[PDB]
C-alpha cells in the first residue's frame, strides 16, 4: 500500500515520482508530506465588515 | 503553487484613485504595482514552498544539555543520575519561533545525541556504557537513587541507548490538556476569596496555566562504575511536525527573563541612525 | 551508635581565630558531606558551608567571605569548623550536620540534607 | 535473508531530514481540534501586513516612542527631504525590526515588490502636497527634489483620506536579493521631499505628526531559511 | 448610506456615530454559541441573551499630553456589570463575544492619533527581579483597567513589594515593539478623521469553554501613537469612553456565588 | 533571593490540632523537598519530617508531612496535641545546592 507522488524538479539532466510507504500505525511516527497549499490572508489583511474594493474611496 | 503574475498596464486618467486610502479602517490597501506605474506581463514562477509553516518548522533545535557520570556513588561529587523537566524555554531560538502565535498543535519528534570523556589519565579503562532515557509523567514515582526500583519502568517509557550507535530518535502525538498548546495564558491557577483565612491560600504564579505541566525524563548510566570516573552529556533536539498555528504574535524584541513575558537588561533593541541619511 | 559529638561551649576574645570540632562515631566520617549551621540568639538558622575532603570546599557565607573556614580530618574522623577574626556579630549556637547517604542525583532530587545533628556548640564572651 | 549494502551516509544525524521513527507513547487518545479564529497557513501573511517603521532612529529618539513618528511643519525649509531609506528590508535598521524584516530575517533571499503607506495625523484643517520617490541603484543617492522627481515617484494630495500608498516595484538584476548587507544586490533608495509646503490657519498646530508602514505586496517570497541574529543568549 | 455612519443595537441599548471610520471584525469571525460537536461540558448551559448581551459604559478617562496609554482586560472590566457580573460569579464556566466601541470627540483644531488593539492572551510583564510574581488583585483593576509607563524602572522594595505590572508603552507592555503591534485586530482614531472605533471579537482561546475569573481572553490597549496638541496650549485635555457588549454569551456551571479578595 | 515564609505563632491547649504551614517562594516546588525541624527550649534541632513523604526514626505518627503543589506551600498537621510538643519548628529546603531555612513558627501548648 505504496504511495507515489510527483517531484518538483529544479533542475534537469542533458515527470519523476518518488515513493513512500507508512510502517507504524501511530499517525505521530509518519514523515512530514510537506504538500500544504496556502490559504487568503484577507482575515489579516481586510478584517473589515463591509470590505470595500480598492479603486473606491475608503471612507 | 506559483505565484500571480503580473498585468500589462498602461497610462491611467480617471476618477478612480487607488494610491489613496485609509489606514484607520484598520486594513492594509492591497495594491500591486500595476496600480501605480505602467508594468509588463510578466509570467511568475516563484513560489511560496519555503515560507510554508511545516518548512518554516522543519528543523531540530536543541533544547537541553543534561549530565550524567558513572563514578563509585560514594567518592566524589555525586551526580550519576539527572532528571530534566521538559520544556522549550531553556533556550532562546525555538522558543522565539514558537512564540510567534498564539496558540498551536502539532506532534513532536525527540532525537538524543549522548557524548562521553575520561576525566583522570590513571587508568585510561572503561567499557562501553548504556544509557537509560526514562520518561515519568505527573504523579508517577521519582527515582532517588540510581539503581532503586522505579528504573523497572513498568510502565513508563523507557530508551536504552548504547554508546556510539546513531543517535536515539522517537515521536510523540499532540499530548495536551486543551484543543491546542496555549504559548501565552493570561490568567492564574488559583484565586484568593474573601472568606480565605490568609492571603497566601490562594496565591499563585502569574501565567502558569499547570505545575508539571509534561514531567521529566530521568537519565543514567545502566553501567556500573569503573575505577575512573567516566562523564557524559546527552543534548536533546525537538522538530515539530504537522503543524498548525493560531493568532500570530509580534516577535520577542528584548532578552528573554524567565517562563514569563518579563524583560529586564536592555529594552534597546534599535541602533542610531539619522533621519535623513541613506 | 551513628550520632555527631561536638565540643561543649567555646569562648575566645575578639579579633581572634577560634576552632570547633565535631567528630563522627560508628561510621567512616568522609562517607559524605559535612554541613555546618549557626544559630544567632532567637533566630532561624543559618547556612555556613557544606564541604567533603575531595575537595575541601569552603563554601563561606555572603556576608562572612573568608572569615569561616571548614576542613576534615581522615585520621581522627573529625571536621573542623574555623573563624579567622572574630566580631561581636559571630556569637551564635553551631551545630555540624550530615546525611546517611542515598546521594546519587545531579539535581534536587537525590542530593540530600542531614538527618544527624551534633548537640551544638556556644561561641561566647563570658560577662 | 538479509543481502543489503550500506551507503555512504548512514547512522548519521541531519536536523532537516524527513524521516519516519516509533511512537513513544502507542494508541493515545488525541484530544480532537476545534475552530479556533485566526489560523495561519504560511510565514508571507504576516510580511502582508502594514506595521509601523521606527523612522526617527536619531541621538535622543530611538528606543521611545518618538522614533515612529516624524515631525511636519510649515516652517521647515522646502529644498531638503524629508526622510531617506535604503532599500535593504532585512538590513536597514529603521525596516530591520519590522514585521516584514523580522520575518526576512529567518531567511537568506527575498524577491518581489514592497508598498509605503504614510498616514498624515495633523489637524482637519492643514493642507499640503508631499512628493515620495523611489530610485533604484547604480547613481547618486537623491539630494534634492529635482533629481528623486526623475526615478519612481508618487504625488501626495492632504485631504479627507489621511493615507497614501506608494508601490516599489521588483527591480533587480538577480532573481533573488540577499538579505545581508551587500553592493552586487543592492535595493535602491527612498526618498521624501515637500511639494508646496504645509498650510495651517492661525490659532492652529503649526508642527504635526506623520507615520509610516510597510508591507510586502502579494508577489513576494523568500527562499532560503537560516537563523536570526535577533536574538542572543549569554552563558 | 455610508460607511461614514454606523448604528448598533443589542439588548435595551443603542449607539450611533456620525464619523466611524469602519467596523474591524476581528480575523473575519462572528460570535456564535457552542455547536453540539465541540461541547465539552455535559451541563445544560445558560444564555441570559438580553439581560447580559447589553451595551456597558466604563468609567472615562481623561487624555493629555502627557499620558502614555491604558489597558483593559476582558471579562475582567464587566466582572461588576450587572447581570453579566452575577452570571460570571454564579457560574464555575463562561463564554462570550465582545463589541468594543471606543469613543474620543474633538474639534477640526485639535491633532492626535490613538490606536486601538485587541490583543488575545494579553500577558504583561512585572515591576521586580521576581518573575511571575504580580498578584491577582493588582493584575485585574476592573473599569478602572492601568497605565502605560515611558521607561522601566524597578521596584526596589525590600518589604511589602508592590508586585504590580510596569508595562512600557514602546514595548507594548510584554516585550515586543510597538510597531508590530499592528498584526492584531486595531483600528486608529486619527483626530481629524474619525471619533470612533468599533471591533467585534469573538471568542478565542484554546478550549470550547473556560473559567472567566481565572483566565482573561482579550485585552484592549489604547496608546496614543501622536501625541495630543491644540492650540500650543499645555493644559489641553479630552476625554475617552470605552463601551463594551458582551455576545453570545453562556454559563455552565452553576454553584454558590464567589467572592475574590481586591 | 528567596525565603520560606511561616506562621506567625500558635497557641492551643492539650488536645487540640494545628496545621504549620510554609510557603515557598523560589525554584519549582515540586523539584525539592521541603522539610521540618524541631528544637525544644535548651536543645538541638532535630529532624521529624523530609522528602514530602518520608519520616526519620524515634518521630510519632502524631505528626505527618503534606504538600500543596499550586500553593507551593508546604503543611506540618499535629493531631491531639501534647504539652510536650512546646517549641519552634523550622522548615528546611535543598534546591539544588545549598540549604535555606525558614523564619520560624513558635507553637504554645498549656
Ligand atoms: C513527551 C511530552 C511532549 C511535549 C512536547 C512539548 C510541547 C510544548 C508545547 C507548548 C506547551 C505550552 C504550555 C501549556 C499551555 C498552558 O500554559 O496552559
Amino acid at each position: 500500500g505504496a504511495q507515489v507522488s510527483s517531484q518538483k524538479v529544479g533542475a534537469h539532466e542533458n515527470t519523476i515520482n518518488y515513493t513512500t510507504i507508512n510502517y507504524y500505525k501511530d499517525s505521530a511516527s509518519n514523515a512530514a508530506s510537506k504538500q500544504d497549499y496556502s490559504q487568503d490572508p484577507s482575515k489579516f489583511t481586510e478584517p473589515l465588515k463591509d470590505v470595500l474594493i480598492k479603486t473606491a474611496p475608503a471612507l | 503553487d506559483s505565484l500571480p503574475d503580473t498585468k500589462a498596464s498602461g497610462p491611467a486618467h480617471s476618477k478612480e484613485v487607488p494610491a489613496l486610502t485609509a489606514v484607520e479602517t484598520g486594513a492594509t490597501n492591497p495594491l500591486a504595482p500595476s496600480d501605480t506605474v505602467q508594468t509588463r506581463h510578466v509570467v511568475q514562477r516563484r513560489s511560496r514552498s519555503e515560507s510554508t509553516i511545516e518548512s518554516f518548522f522543519a528543523r531540530g533545535a536543541c533544547v537541553a544539555i543534561i549530565e550524567v557520570d558513572n563514578e563509585q556513588p560514594t567518592t566524589r561529587a555525586q551526580k550519576l543520575f539527572a532528571m530534566w523537566r521538559i520544556t522549550y524555554k531553556d533556550t532562546v531560538q525555538l522558543r522565539r519561533k514558537l512564540e510567534f502565535f498564539t496558540y498551536s498543535r502539532f506532534d513532536m519528534e525527540f532525537t538524543f545525541v549522548v557524548t562521553a570523556n575520561f576525566t583522570n589519565a590513571n587508568n585510561g579503562h572503561a567499557l562501553n556504557q548504556v544509557y537509560q532515557i526514562m520518561y515519568i509523567p505527573p504523579g508517577a514515582p521519582t527515582p532517588k537513587s540510581w539503581d532503586d526500583y522505579t528504573w523497572q519502568t513498568s510502565s513508563n517509557p523507557s530508551i536504552f541507548y548504547t554508546y556510539g550507535a546513531a543517535p536515539a530518535r522517537i515521536s510523540v502525538p499532540y499530548v495536551g490538556l486543551a484543543n491546542a498548546y496555549s504559548h501565552f495564558y493570561d490568567g492564574f491557577a488559583k484565586v484568593p476569596l474573601k472568606t480565605d483565612a490568609n492571603d497566601q491560600i490562594g496565591d499563585s504564579l502569574y501565567s502558569a496555566m499547570t505545575v508539571d505541566d509534561f514531567g521529566v525524563l530521568a537519565v543514567r548510566v545502566v553501567n556500573d562504575h569503573n575505577p575512573t570516573k567516566v562523564t557524559s552529556k546527552v543534548r536533546i533536539y525537538m522538530k515539530p511536525k504537522h503543524v498548525r498555528v493560531w493568532c500570530p504574535r509580534p516577535p520577542r524584541a528584548v532578552p528573554y527573563y524567565g517562563p514569563g513575558v518579563d524583560y529586564r537588561n536592555n529594552l534597546d533593541p534599535l541602533s542610531e541612525k539619522g533621519l535623513t541619511t541613506y | 551508635e551513628v550520632q555527631l559529638v561536638q565540643s561543649g561551649a567555646e569562648v575566645k576574645k575578639s579579633g581572634e581565630s577560634l576552632k570547633i570540632s565535631c567528630k563522627a562515631s560508628g561510621y567512616h566520617f568522609t562517607s559524605y558531606w559535612i554541613g555546618w549551621v549557626r544559630q544567632m540568639p532567637g533566630k532561624g538558622l543559618e547556612w555556613m558551608g557544606f564541604i567533603y575532603p575531595g575537595d575541601s570546599d569552603t563554601r563561606y557565607g555572603p556576608s562572612f567571605q573568608g572569615q569561616v573556614s571548614i576542613s576534615a580530618d581522615k585520621s581522627s574522623s573529625t571536621a573542623y569548623l574555623q573563624w579567622s577574626r572574630l566580631k561581636a556579630s559571630d556569637t551564635a549556637m553551631y551545630f555540624c550536620a550530615r546525611h546517611g547517604g542515598f546521594a546519587s542525583s545531579l539535581y534536587s532530587s537525590s542530593f540530600r540534607p542531614p538527618d544527624y545533628w551534633g548537640q551544638g556548640t556556644l561561641v561566647t564572651v563570658s560577662s | 535473508g538479509l543481502p543489503v549494502l550500506n551507503t555512504p551516509g548512514s547512522n548519521q544525524y541531519l536536523t532537516s531530514d524527513n524521516h519516519q521513527s516509533p511512537c513513544a507513547i502507542p494508541e493515545f487518545d488525541v484530544t480532537p481540534p476545534i475552530d479556533i479564529p485566526g489560523e495561519v497557513k504560511n510565514m508571507m501573511e504576516l510580511a502582508e501586513i502594514d506595521t509601523m517603521i521606527p523612522l526617527n532612529l536619531e541621538s535622543t529618539k530611538r528606543n521611545t516612542m518618538d522614533m515612529y513618528r516624524v515631525t511636519l511643519s510649515d516652517s521647515a525649509d522646502l529644498s531638503q527631504p524629508i526622510l531617506c531609506l535604503s532599500l535593504s528590508p532585512a538590513f536597514d535598521p529603521r525596516l530591520s525590526h519590522t514585521m516584514l524584516g523580522e520575518v526576512l530575517n529567518y531567511y537568506t533571499h527575498w524577491a518581489g515588490s514592497l508598498k509605503f503607506t504614510f498616514l498624515f495625523c495633523g489637524s482637519m484643517m492643514a493642507t499640503g502636497k508631499i512628493l515620495v520617490a523611489y530610485a533604484p541603484p547604480g547613481a547618486q543617492p537623491p539630494t534634492s527634489r529635482k533629481e528623486a522627481m526623475l526615478g519612481t515617484h508618487v504625488i501626495w494630495d492632504l485631504g479627507l483620506q489621511s493615507s497614501c500608498t506608494m508601490v516599489v516595484p521588483w527591480i533587480s538584476n538577480v532573481t533573488y536579493r540577499q538579505t545581508t548587507q551587500d553592493s552586487f544586490t543592492e535595493g535602491g533608495y527612498i526618498s521624501m521631499f515637500y511639494q508646496t509646503r504645509i498650510v495651517v490657519p492661525l490659532s492652529t498646530p503649526k508642527s504635526m505628526s506623520m507615520l509610516g508602514f510597510v508591507s510586502a505586496c502579494n508577489d513576494f517570497s523568500v527562499r532560503l531559511l537560516r537563523d536570526t541574529t535577533h536574538i542572543s543568549q549569554s552563558a | 448610506y455610508s460607511d461614514r455612519v454606523l448604528q448598533l443595537t443589542l439588548g435595551n441599548s443603542t449607539i450611533t456615530t456620525q464619523e466611524a471610520a469602519n467596523s474591524v471584525v476581528a480575523y473575519g469571525r462572528w460570535p456564535e454559541f457552542i455547536r453540539d460537536d465541540e461541547a465539552n461540558p455535559v451541563d445544560q448551559p445558560t444564555e441570559p441573551d438580553v439581560a447580559t448581551c447589553r451595551f456597558y459604559t466604563l468609567d472615562t478617562v481623561m487624555w493629555g499630553k502627557e499620558s502614555k496609554g491604558w489597558w483593559w482586560k476582558l471579562p475582567d472590566a464587566l466582572r461588576d456589570m450587572g447581570l453579566f457580573g452575577q452570571n460570571m460569579y454564579y457560574h464555575y464556566l463562561g463564554r462570550s463575544g465582545y463589541t468594543v466601541h471606543v469613543q474620543c470627540n474633538a474639534s477640526k483644531f485639535h491633532q492626535g492619533a490613538l490606536g486601538v488593539f485587541a490583543i488575545p492572551e494579553y500577558c504583561l510583564a512585572g515591576d521586580s527581579d521576581k518573575q511571575r510574581y504580580t498578584s491577582y488583585a493588582n493584575a485585574n483593576p476592573g473599569e478602572r483597567g492601568g497605565k502605560f509607563y515611558s521607561q522601566f524602572n524597578k521596584d526596589n522594595a525590600v518589604t511589602s513589594p508592590k508586585r504590580e505590572f510596569c508595562p512600557v508603552d514602546y514595548l507594548l507592555g510584554c516585550g515586543v515593539l510597538l510597531g508590530n503591534a499592528f498584526v492584531y485586530p486595531h483600528q486608529i482614531i486619527n483626530l481629524r478623521t474619525n471619533n470612533s472605533a468599533t471591533i467585534v471579537l469573538p471568542y478565542v482561546n484554546a478550549l470550547a469553554i473556560d473559567s472567566m475569573v481565572k483566565h482573561n481572553n482579550w485585552g484592549i490597549a489604547i496608546l496614543p501613537l501622536s501625541p495630543l496638541d491644540f492650540a500650543q496650549d499645555s493644559s489641553v485635555e479630552i476625554p475617552i469612553t470605552v463601551t463594551i457588549a458582551p455576545m453570545c454569551s453562556e454559563f455552565n456551571g452553576l454553584r454558590n456565588v464567589t467572592a475574590p479578595k481586591f | 533571593n528567596f525565603m520560606l515564609t511561616q506562621p506567625h505563632s500558635v497557641s492551643e491547649s492539650p488536645g487540640k490540632t494545628v496545621t504549620i504551614s510554609c510557603t515557598r517562594s523560589s525554584g519549582s516546588i515540586a523539584s525539592s523537598y521541603v522539610q521540618w525541624y524541631q528544637q525544644r527550649p535548651g536543645s538541638s534541632p532535630t529532624t521529624v519530617i523530609y522528602e514530602d513523604n518520608q519520616r526519620p526514626s524515634g518521630v510519632p505518627d502524631r505528626f505527618s508531612g503534606s504538600i500543596d503543589s499550586s500553593s507551593n506551600s508546604a503543611s506540618l498537621i499535629i493531631s491531639g496535641l501534647k504539652t510536650e510538643d512546646e517549641a519552634d519548628y523550622y522548615c528546611q529546603s535543598y534546591d539544588s545546592s545549598n540549604q535555606v531555612f525558614g523564619g520560624g513558627t513558635k507553637l504554645t501548648v498549656l
